[PDB]
RNA sequence: CGGAAGGGCACCACCAGGAGUGGAGCCUGCGGCGCGCUACACUGACGGAGCCAGCGAGACCUUGGCCGAGAGGUCUUGGGAAACUCCGUCGUGCUGGGGAUAGAGCAUUGUAAUUAUUGCUCUUCAACGAGGAAUUCCUAGUAAGCGCAAGUCAUCAGCUUGCGUUGAUUACGUCCCUGCCCUUUGUACACACCGC
């Protein structure tokens, strides 16, 4: 029986999840601390 | 409902404790309604199979 | 005229209840 | 999304709708297994109800809730009124050797009428008894409007 | 004893229709019947590429008849299913026109349909006695 | 297997049973004088035939 | 704790 | 009220809050409830009996309870009103459950079987509906707006055939056979149907 | 005049009007015949009353059926109830009041909602 | 000898109906294809419980068999295996779909056996009924399984949802469709085959009643 | 790495739920007696999991 | 700049001691509003 | 109050609940003499029954029930002219 | 404003970012015409709405 | 009416009246090797060639 | 202060089921917790054809004509939604389910920074193989599926609120368990029942 190897713990595509979840990440932190200081 | 609930296996158990009621007269007389209310319930309740029945030491019981 | 038409009442009896181009227009 | 937000109240042989925004939900699924309500006719309290609109609204939830409760009824509804933000909580008390001890349970949220209508919530041309002003001059100062 | 395609069903007599027109070869199909999609919402030109264009006709002919003056617009707004957008909900899509034009001015080269005051495209008469014919035609199909 | 049909005579209320569970009085089909205490768990109404695979065994309460 | 019925019935 | 009939004298003068006009009446086969139907509140009106006050306020028609009555043997209760509807309902044991079914038009008097089957219901247009309680269907009606025979006043402007003055039955009784029916209006006759074979028996002037 | 009675079948939300006229026994639906009703599977639930009660009585008596509103299912027992509705009452007005009870009989007797509507109101528990 | 003549012309319409409609006239069927006559519960204690008398064209009235308690059982029998077929979460309300799977599925099941597609959908929910259950006693923590008998209604419930849940089973991800699996099903259960997934369920379920009896 | 398919998956207990049909079930003890582990296999049935 | 309408207010430990002190109040003086049954 | 009873009771009041004034009030009839000749005629009725005489002071509940009587040739141009006869009721 | 409704309207180019909308909202706004407002709540896909 | 025909993969039915193909059979993976109907005129068996 | 007995209620209980959340992707309120949406295909995907609603009435929408595969633009007029039904292709392969990502091209919008955005076409085909521990809700025109409209002082704009369409399985009993409540002076008036 195929015996296979598995993997744990793309590279452009790697990078750009990387740069829109930090972007997310940041809005998201920073509009919700804006919008509680406005009130 | 407990006097609804029993077979007739206790049923008629119970007739033959009633038979030695009547023997022992100064019980009866004690609780004479009592007697009389759950012996013509259970008798109304069970009344077919009863008559269905045969067993002539049960009709002297009954007499 | 929202109101009027809720409260209609339908039973209302009212008696009223019993009743080329140019040549197009010149015949008629 | 969620969040609950609105709550209108009717009642119903052609009574008035209130309705409420409520903001601050927290709920007993929100906090933890804790048990359940106890269910008992709950008594009430009202604090800081003043002008003719507060008495419409005591009035109203007052005959939502049950009438003539027990004496040593146990779970007590509070409406507190702070600038026209009222606020409900459950609480239970017991009488201590000394005094009382309440346990804060229930749901938890501060609602605010914004209009309370004449007719049933079906019509949406009924006559408004009371209707919340937003844009006027001093909406940020008026309490009770 | 006179009927119509009210009276007959709408399949059978559309697929008789355009197998009518098939067989006769008077309708001018353009050039780009096999890359054409017919829709944006769609995702693949038909299947069965050789008489689609001929089975467009023949419906293009009945909706018509069965209502009296339509638009390239109206039959766009008729024909143009819902689209898939995949990630988002769905909505709705128009047809296409090009096709659709096609079709009426290869039916008013034949003269079943022909053009309509008020602006339209309506049945003619001797196309209407044709689609009696192949209606009735179709009707004693059962022989 | 032989089996045998019996049809309910009477549902047993107010007994302590478990929940879904009913306590019902059933008759034999065949011979119209033996009743049975069973036990049956749909939902069940009067004069309804039910099949019984052990007919000497009656059923007890469940807690 | 038994049930009336029960309690008749062993008795 | 509610009298006796070996000591005659009243036991409990039920009544509702307000005051409100009764009508209709039925009683519980055991004698443990008693409905009442009134005109201006179309709400049965439920007392019981050896308490006193009143158990419930049945709502659900509307417009008035025209006639209530009790199946006697699974204790139910049918209610008869001008929603143009019968409403069966089960009162008894946790449940609270109602069953509507819709007629024609206005029914006005109501009686069931003795054995506790069948509801027969004479409407406004003079058709007596016969339903089957356990399925809430129809077993069938009987024509009565032919053989009635009405009466012509003094004082009308009209005929004694077109007119609909009495073109109907307002009330209903069964036979304790659970075969036949008499009905009887505000018409000059009195009507004996047989219900199997769903014509009239007899009519009496 | 010519003898005619129109009658209406209301499912949820469908209506249908129907005009029933003597003539020469058609019975047309929104100017199709009934044969070529839409769903092609409820096609028998709208020919249940012609074939509860026979065809003689429609060879008699001619129809038409208007339809709007409403989906598929709930078009085809508005027409069935229109249908109905409309066959006893011209049998009602124009032909024998016995042959007016035996429709009514035998329809409700295979299915009551074929005259009367079933208005399924709600119920709080 | 005797006869009745009831028909005097012959009837035509002015609109053309078909030679299986006027049949239909003749005798209702079902789907007009299937009759309803010597289509008889071969059991006892189920019969008014499966309901085939009063007969149907297509499988779709719309009733209230869900107010009271046995409305249900009123239910025809095979209105109410379509009911249940149309039970998943993309299924939700697709009675059409139900029923021309319920049709195609006759019309397998008749053309395999020729005995009547309809009398061998009631042998079979007759069969794979269901006949003794055991309910769990706490036992105040010992969890075991008591033996006891079972209401025909629910036995009919849980034949119906045996077949159906079998059928669609076999059918998730196979190159059958569910018309044809589920003629399979029921071909094995009116046979009692022992190869369908209600009937094994059935045996396990009696076994283990039969055990701890 | 392969893409093919999941390899190790966290079921839905319990293992009876998991497990086929007609089995034979049974617990290494070591006070209970020694079998012998051919003629085990070979004394069970044909169509039976262990 | 300016506002326009009242700011939705946060719940914080003084105004719930606050409130709870009140219900405190309350619950001791047993003084508090219900919907007493009518009497006759 | 009483004094409303004492003052509001009217010989317009009671004439007001009077039957064809309710009629024309409830817009059945266009006139009042109309609303008379059509009680004479007898084409209303209150609840079950039919109403002939015009001096009848309509309770509250029953003018909230009064309609025309069936299958009379009022209320079939009524739904004549709406376009809604239903001829399985009569109408 | 560039879309507008019954007593509410879309308001573009008065700023630059999501951020600065919720700096400034809940605002007491008026228009030319002289009728009140406030701004309510940052548009998301365009950049200042 | 109708006769069926073995082919490449594939199993092909014709009319009589029309002398046309009117229904193809096509979910095989090599080709059929036999086609047979029932004396009931209803199924159709194709033999193919993977056993 | 505690117990006992009798009785009622409850999808916070039992019983029978259904449908979710938690796994993947997208979105969004809370700071890891939570809510919606799409998928994992054959009760399907795709292509033709059929067609059935309701709520809504403060340089705009438009009927029609033209050209353009489409997206679109052009010239003229006034102030009927999807699921669904039928026929046909595909067939069990992460395959044609899936459409993330990427590339190229075509047009629209603002504008002028070769700026940003939208829609269409072709190519590229990732995760997802029915979702553990657990958890929630629900008993009839209900659960679930499907779209349409409107934003009418609070709340909402990859959303709220109405509206129509399709429409089920299973309990409708029991206090056995988990709780919650009531009573332990018939008080009230006949017959009956009970009697610290």
């Amino acid at each position: 029986i195929p015996t296979h190897a598995p993997k744990y713990e793309d590279r452009t595509r790697s990078e750009i999840n990387k740069m829109k979840a930090q972007l997310k990440k940041e809005r998201k932190f920073t509009m919700k601390e804006i919008r509680k200081d406005a009130k | 409902d407990a006097l609804m609930v029993m077979p007739f296996s206790y049923v008629l158990k119970f007739l033959k404790f009633i038979d030695t009621v009547m023997q022992n007269k100064t019980l009866l007389h004690s609780h004479l309604p009592l007697i009389c209310k759950n012996l013509f319930f259970i008798i109304k309740f069970n009344h077919k199979e009863l008559v269905s029945q045969k067993n002539e030491e049960l009709k002297l019981q009954i007499n | 005229l929202r109101e009027k038409a809720k409260e209609r009442n339908p039973d209302e009896y009212y008696h009223a209840m019993h009743s080329s181009m140019d040549q197009v227009k010149l015949l008629k | 999304r969620g969040v609950p937000t609105s709550l209108t109240i009717s009642h119903f042989p052609h009574g008035p709708t209130a309705q409420f925004s409520l903001h601050n939900v927290v709920m007993r699924h929100d906090i933890i297994n804790a048990g359940n309500q106890s269910e008992v006719n709950p008594h009430l309290i009202f604090d800081n109800f003043t002008t003719a609109l507060g008495k419409r609204v005591v009035c109203i939830l007052k005959h939502l809730f049950n009438a003539g409760p027990k004496k040593d009824s146990e779970r007590v509804i509070t409406f507190a009124n702070r600038g026209d933000f009222i606020s409900v909580r459950q609480h239970v008390y017991v009488r201590t050797r000394e005094g009382v001890e309440i346990a804060e349970v229930g749901p938890r949220f501060e609602m605010r009428l914004f209009e309370l209508r004449l007719g049933t919530l079906e019509n949406k041309d009924a006559d408004v008894e009371w209707q919340l002003r937003r844009f006027i001059r001093t909406a940020n100062k008026k309490d009770y409007l | 004893p006179g009927v119509s395609v009210r009276d007959v069903a709408a399949q059978d007599f559309i697929n008789a229709y355009a197998s009518f027109l098939q067989r006769q070869g008077k309708l001018e199909v353009p050039g780009y019947v096999d890359i054409v999609k017919t829709s944006s919402g769609n995702e693949m030109p038909p299947q069965d590429a050789e008489g689609w264009f001929y089975k467009r006709a023949a419906s293009v002919a009945r909706h018509i008849y069965m209502r009296k003056q339509v638009g390239v617009g109206k039959l766009n707004k008729l024909y143009g299913g819902a689209k898939s957008r995949g990630v988002r909900p769905y909505k709705h899509i128009d047809a296409s026109g090009s096709i659709n034009r096609k079709v009426l001015q290869a039916l008013e080269k034949i003269g079943i349909v022909e053009i309509s005051p008020k602006g339209g495209r309506r049945i003619s008469e001797n196309g209407q006695r044709d689609l009696d014919r192949i209606a009735a035609q179709t009707l004693e199909e059962d022989e | 297997t032989p089996v045998t049909l019996a049809k309910v005579i009477k549902v047993l209320g107010r007994t302590g049973s478990r929940g879904g569970v009913t306590q019902v009085r059933v008759e034999f089909l065949e011979d119209t004088s033996r009743t049975i205490v069973r036990n049956v768990k749909g939902p069940v109404r009067e004069n309804d035939i039910l099949v019984l695979m052990e007919s000497e065994r009656e059923a007890r309460r469940l807690r | 704790s038994l049930k009336a019925g029960e309690r008749l019935m062993e008795a | 009220r509610a009298w006796d009939l070996i000591r005659y004298r009243n036991f409990r003068t039920f009544t509702g809050t307000e005051r409100i006009q009764f009508n209709c009446l039925a009683v519980d086969p055991s004698g443990e409830v008693v409905c009442a139907g009134s005109l201006d509140n179309f709400d049965i009106h439920v007392w019981s009996v050896q308490t006193g006050q009143l158990l419930d306020a049945l709502s659900g028609h509307e417009g008035p309870v025209s006639c209530l009555s009790f199946s006697q043997e699974n204790s139910v209760l049918a209610s008869a009103s001008w929603d143009k509807t019968i409403r069966i309902w089960s009162i008894f044991g946790r449940s609270q459950q109602v069953e509507p079914i819709e007629v024609y038009s206005d029914v006005l008097a109501l009686s069931m079987r003795p054995d506790g089957k069948e509801v027969a219901v004479s409407t406004l247009k003079g058709q007596i509906s016969i339903f089957n309680i356990e399925d809430a269907k129809q077993v069938g009606n009987i024509d009565c707006r032919k053989d009635i025979i009405s009466g012509r006043f003094n004082q009308d402007r009209f005929t004694a055939k077109n007119s609909e003055r009495s073109k109907f039955f307002t009330t209903i009784h069964y036979s304790f056979d659970g075969m036949a029916i008499v009905a009887g209006g505000n018409n000059n006759s009195i009507c004996l149907y047989d219900v199997p074979n769903e014509v009239l028996l007899k009519r009496f002037i | 005049a010519v003898p005619s009675v129109q009658t209406f079948g209301k499912k949820k939300s469908a209506t249908a009007v129907a005009h029933v006229k003597a003539g020469k026994g058609l019975i047309k639906v929104n100017g199709s015949p009934i044969t070529l009703v839409e769903p092609e599977i409820l096609r028998f639930k709208v020919y249940e009353p012609l074939l509860l009660v026979g065809l003689d009585k429609f060879s008699n008596i001619d129809i038409r059926v208007r339809v709007t509103g409403g989906g598929h299912v709930s078009q085809v027992y508005a027409i069935r109830q229109a249908i109905a509705k409309g066959l006893v009452a011209y049998h009602q007005k124009y032909v024998d009041e016995q042959s007016k009870n035996e429709l009514k009989k035998a329809f409700t007797s295979y299915d009551r909602t074929l005259l009367i509507a079933d208005s399924r109101r709600p119920e709080p528990k | 000898d005797f006869e009745v003549v009831e028909e005097f012309t012959p009837v035509v319409l002015a609109t053309p109906i078909p030679e299986e409609v006027q049949q239909a006239q003749t005798e209702i069927k079902l789907f007009n294809k299937w009759s309803f006559e010597e289509v008889e519960v071969k059991d006892a204690s189920l019969v008014d419980y499966v309901q085939v008398r009063q007969p149907i064209f297509v499988a779709h009235t719309a009733g209230r068999y869900a107010n009271k308690r046995f409305r249900k059982a009123q239910c025809p029998i095979i209105e109410r295996l379509t009911n249940s077929l149309m039970m998943n979460g993309r299924n939700n309300g697709k009675k059409l779909k139900a029923v021309r799977i319920i049709k195609h599925t006759l019309d397998i099941i008749n053309v395999l056996t020729d005995q009547n597609p309809i009398q061998v959908v009631v042998d079979a929910i007759t069969n794979t009924g269901p006949r003794e259950d055991t309910t769990r006693v706490g036992g105040g923590g010992a969890a075991r399984r008591q033996a006891v008998d079972v209401s025909p209604l629910r036995r009919v419930n849980q034949a119906i949802a045996l077949l159906t849940i079998g059928a669609r089973e076999a059918a998730f991800r196979n190159i059958k469709t569910i018309a044809e699996t589920l003629a399979e099903e029921l071909i094995n259960a009116a046979k009692g085959s022992s190869t369908s997934y209600a009937i094994k369920k059935k045996d396990e379920l009696e076994r283990v009643a039969k055990s701890n009896r | 790495v392969n893409s093919e398919e999941k390899l190790l998956k966290v079921i839905k207990n319990p293992i009876t739920d998991h497990l086929p049909t007609k089995c034979r079930k049974v617990t290494l003890s070591f006070d209970a007696p020694v079998i012998r582990v051919q003629d085990y296999i070979e004394k069970l049935d044909d169509d039976e999991s262990i | 700049f300016d506002r326009t309408a009242k700011p939705v207010p946060v719940i914080t430990s003084e105004v719930t001691e606050s409130l709870e002190d009140m219900i405190r109040r309350r619950i001791q003086d047993s003084n508090f509003d219900d919907l007493q049954r009518r009497t006759l | 109050k009483i004094s409303d009873l004492e003052n509001k009771v009217t010989v317009s009041a009671i004439c007001r609940r009077r039957l064809p004034v309710i009629m024309h009030r409830l817009k059945m009839a266009e006139t009042i003499q109309d609303a008379v000749k059509f009680i004479e005629q007898g084409h209303v009725r209150v609840g079950p029954n039919l109403i002939n005489d015009p001096a009848y002071l309509v309770t509250r509940n029953m003018e909230d029930y009064v309609t025309w009587v069936d299958n009379s040739k009022i209320k079939k141009t009524l739904l004549r002219y709406r376009n809604q006869i239903d001829d399985f009721d009569f109408s | 404003p560039y879309k507008i409704f019954k007593n509410t309207a879309f308001i573009k180019d008065m700023f630059s970012s999501a951020m600065e909308v919720a700096r400034f909202e809940g605002a007491q706004i008026k228009t030319v015409s002289g009728i009140r407002g406030e701004i309510k709540r940052a548009l998301s896909k365009p950049e200042g709405h | 009416h109708d006769f069926a025909v073995t082919s490449s993969t594939r199993v092909q039915i014709f009319s009589s009246r029309t002398r046309q193909v009117i229904k193809t059979f096509s979910r095989f993976k090599d080709v059929v090797y036999s086609a047979s109907f029932r004396s009931d005129g209803k199924l159709l068996c194709a033999g193919d060639a993977t056993g």
